[PDB]
DNA sequence: CGGGAAAATCTCTAGCA
DNA sequence: ACTGCTAGAGATTTTCCCG
DNA sequence: CGGGAAAATCTCTAGCA
DNA sequence: ACTGCTAGAGATTTTCCCG
């Protein structure tokens, strides 16, 4: 509350964003939204051959989290059931794809209409040399293919640490996921705030940014300002 | 520095039941967490719950909203 | 000590008495005739 | 009550009667009716009337398998956060039981899986994937699914699901895959009002963070506090409490008779 | 909401999403959301939580027939008072059925008896015995245990008393009737810390002195009771409220606002 | 309470029992009982012959309830089975008998044993007659002999009324068993009470008659009086 | 006359439920009955409880022991 | 008027809407498809 | 008026199949 | 227009008893 | 500080087979 | 030495909102 001139003069100053200002000096996110407004879904799919066999690799691209698994045959049936499993498992929003014929088949339009999930058509080629490069290591555990690769994909995902905390591949996409549920909270807290106007002291309407238990935060010609609840009324328009 | 911290701790939310007790109880405060035990702070009493039975979150709508 | 009566497994007839080994939240480990069980503390009667 | 304990007893020997009988009958104490009662085999039919609890660690997945129109659906539930992953198998067999958990521990950390003693969940080939995977195996009472209420209610969630979903598709494995997107992502409600996915993503993000952010807190306070005793760790100090760890054996005492070194 | 609306209608259609999911994901209000879940035929498959009760009056005989080494039971309880009647019968016929009922009948004041839509109470037999005693028959919602739940908890005790002293008989037959007798006469409980023959002599012998005190009270206590009306009828007054009839409509006024005449 | 001396002098006048002084003066029953002291188990056996099978009657004494059915042979077993029959819906003590062949066989000794009746060997032939008589006037109603007999029964339990006040056979047996748990009742409280000793305002021992919440009820000398609970103390010996 | 029936009425105890309620509740005083209907004197409440919902009894216990 | 969803006997699928003639405590009385059936109030839901 | 012990009350579960 | 209940095993609360 | 309405909480049940 | 739960339908209690 207090804190909201240290937010504008920060903002000013260091150009800093809305988390680090919610985090610093113990701000609401909306009113820190507003000051400083005054990927997650993103996956590829390919096929890889190995053994002659076909391999169906997904990965997360802001994070490198991979889902491979063993299917009988390059077909759209067997692309749409792995995709609607992806869409069931993990929250998926769109897919990149190689204009394949197994990619382009009404099965997997269908699927991605019922998931919810658009269709668009390098990281993919160095994520499956890598997954291929597991295989390879921990092939001689494993009688069958398709178990060894559940193997490399365990390893690839919890084993093989790097980047610049040294998080693994599951760890990056559960703080992403993490992120983004945290982003779409914000904006339907934003979105159902929007459609109230508040009279303050009376003056013009202002557009409502917190409710808080003790004073109401509003903003004014483009300025926040903190009135008490009781010398303002909120109306919904 | 160790405050910060501290007051990120308490800022994660705990439900917890007790051994007799069969329904999940409120969002008490994160105080500590061990391998096997939690400290938690549910209106201004301090409990030490053990791990199997404690389920922590944040809880982002919340969060997201003061 | 103890004795325990109790309905081991998919036999309505409960049998007993056994020597109480371990008793913990929810379920007792018993000893009847030099067999160890574990039965649920729904399925048995500590006396 | 010499002669009303004997005369009761040999009552009990022809009736079984219960305690309150007996006292009535021999105005005998209820106390020496109860353990005229007690002292009988043949009287004791009834357990007592609680229920355990399950674990809700993060790392505690329950499976189970479940069956629907003649075919087998494996599923397997979070049980922190009701996160479920099923998958129609084509037999409970060790293989496709073992094929499925080392699927799950390669997509979430699994660290321990509570299952009920079936065949497949018992072989060889499921217990050689849990060890490569570094899984716990534990096992439920034999023939006590409250043990895993938890994914027994999840069966029945998943089967109401695929009840409502089912003329969408055309298979049985394709609406099971519609039954475990709806359950993960289209039903909220819970202890955050979140859906699955949400709440589980929660959880593990809260693993972590307070993992390392305890870690680091406990690298940096570095106290000993004597109260009453010997050097007890301190973990938490604040409010007129103490909350310390002696002998790894952890207790909250007030502030009172407490110094922290 | 109107855009909110038709995009939540729409994923319902596929998913059939909770009213939770649909507020939190399209921001429409709970009334708006539930309004949405109510008018799909699809998500109505759960029931109100509650339980009925089943009607205690001291006519009410409730029989059912279970079965025990193979032989057929055929059990029959007041009621009101957990006094039972069961006795070994050759097959599930409306013969035996009718004779046990006519036993019954001629035994105790059997004024109705609630059993289940079995074969042998829904025979003409049974229709005729029950007719020439006078007996009002009252059949439970089909495949509904939880009507005549007494009668079956009554079966259960009846199984456990029998599996207790089925060793010092030699027949069938007799354990029950020795099982009849114990819980008759040597179990203590309920109400009065009674017997079940304590207890349904009890009834009965209430029933009986409070119809013909009631009657008399009646005969002599004639008034009539103006209140707020027409000359309602004076049931009982005093400690400042009077209890009256008005049009087989009993309701209970303060002595305010009333007068007795 | 107060009522003691006017409970005496009825009893002196009058000699009343303990029943009409505590429902008149408002007692407790054991006042009553120790002023003026200052069946329903009873059953006859009998087996008829009708048409060529045999009628297993038993009577309630006191009553006039009758216990009746067709046994197939007339023999110890079947006697055995409907006497433990009885026993089990009945208070049965004791039964009365005819010294005949299938009353003192050992199977029946043995059910008397187990159902806690005693055994001893004219009311019992006119209930036969009359059960008879019913049964004559029923059996065109019902093809077998066993059902008229039931139909007779409930007959003379609930549809034929004579007596006193003109009560069925139902109604006084019910009127009896009530009597016989009421008096049951007090002397097992009697019983209960009687380990008791008082000592008031300290006098010599008093034995406890009543124990209630305002005052205690002694007897000193074959004389009744009333101490309050400040003033005693009660010990058990 | 009237009051001694009255009190005879009164001395009776009856066990009753309501209608969402499963659990009997305790003896109240019957005051009046009727064939559908009884009415009841529950810790200084008066009540109308169905006939098929009440249990009158007497309790011979009690009775013979004030 | 009302929307009645029960199910009616030994079927675990749901069925409606029906008619809702006569609710009482436990239980109530429906028409679906001219055809009257009662169900317990467990076994219904009412709108 | 104050603890302890005993009694009463409340809670909760399996089986009825 | 019909309808869960019952009895026992622990846990908790009330009441009685001597101070 | 006072009602109404809305939201939150509590209670309770079937199915898991 | 291990352990009923979950989600929805009503009913009841809290809280918010304008006076
Ligand atoms: C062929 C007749 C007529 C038509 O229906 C069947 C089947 N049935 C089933 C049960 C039963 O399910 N008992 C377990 C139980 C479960 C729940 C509950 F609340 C009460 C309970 F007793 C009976 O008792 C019973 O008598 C019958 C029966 O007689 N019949
Ligand atoms: C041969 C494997 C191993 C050995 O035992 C059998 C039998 N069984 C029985 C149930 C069951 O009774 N479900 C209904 C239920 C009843 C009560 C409750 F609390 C929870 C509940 F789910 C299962 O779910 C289940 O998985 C099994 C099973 O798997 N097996
Ligand atoms: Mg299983
Ligand atoms: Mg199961
Ligand atoms: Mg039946
Ligand atoms: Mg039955
Ligand atoms: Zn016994
Ligand atoms: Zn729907």
């Amino acid at each position: 509350l207090d804190g909201i001139d240290k937010a504008q003069e920060e903002h000013e100053k260091y150009h800093s964003n809305w988390r680090a200002m919610a985090s610093d000096f113990n701000l609401p996110p909306v009113v820190a939204k507003e000051i400083v407004a005054s990927s997650p879904g993103i996956w590829q799919l390919d096929c890889t051959h190995l053994e002659g066999k076909v391999i169906l690799v997904a990965v997360h691209v802001a994070s490198g989290y991979i889902e491979a698994e063993v299917i009988p045959a390059e077909t759209g049936q067997e692309t749409a059931y792995f995709l609607l499993k992806l869409a069931g498992r993990w929250p998926v929003k769109t897919v990149h794809t190689d204009n394949g014929s197994n990619f382009t088949s009404t099965t997997v339009k269908a699927a991605c209409w019922w998931a919810g999930i658009k269709q668009e058509f390098g990281v993919i080629e160095s994520m499956n040399k890598e997954l291929k490069k597991i295989i390879g290591q921990v092939r001689d555990q494993a009688e069958h293919l398709k178990t060894a690769v559940q193997m490399a994909v365990f390893i690839h995902n919890f084993k093989r640490k790097g980047g610049i905390g040294g998080y693994s591949a599951g760890e990056r996409i559960v703080d992403i996921i993490a992120t983004d549920i945290q982003t779409k909270e914000l904006q339907k807290q934003i979105t159902k705030i929007q459609n109230f106007r508040v009279y303050y002291r009376w003056k013009g309407p202002a557009k409502l940014l917190w409710k808080g238990e003790g004073a109401v935060v509003i903003q004014d010609n483009s300025d926040i300002k903190v009135v008490p609840r009781r010398k303002a009324k909120i109306i919904r328009d | 520095e160790l405050q910060k911290q501290i007051t990120k701790i308490q800022n994660f939310r705990v439900y917890y039941r007790d051994s007799r007790d069969p329904v999940w109880k409120g969002p008490a405060k994160l105080l500590w967490k061990g391998e096997g035990a939690v400290v938690i702070q549910d209106n201004s009493d301090i409990k030490v719950v053990p791990r199997r039975k404690a389920k922590i979150i944040r809880d982002y709508g919340k969060q997201m909203a003061g | 000590n103890f004795r325990v009566y109790y309905r081991d497994s998919r036999d309505p007839v409960w049998k007993g008495p056994a020597k109480l080994l371990w008793k913990g939240e929810g379920a007792v480990v018993i000893q009847d005739n030099s067999d160890i069980k574990v039965v649920p503390r729904r399925k048995a009667k500590i006396i």
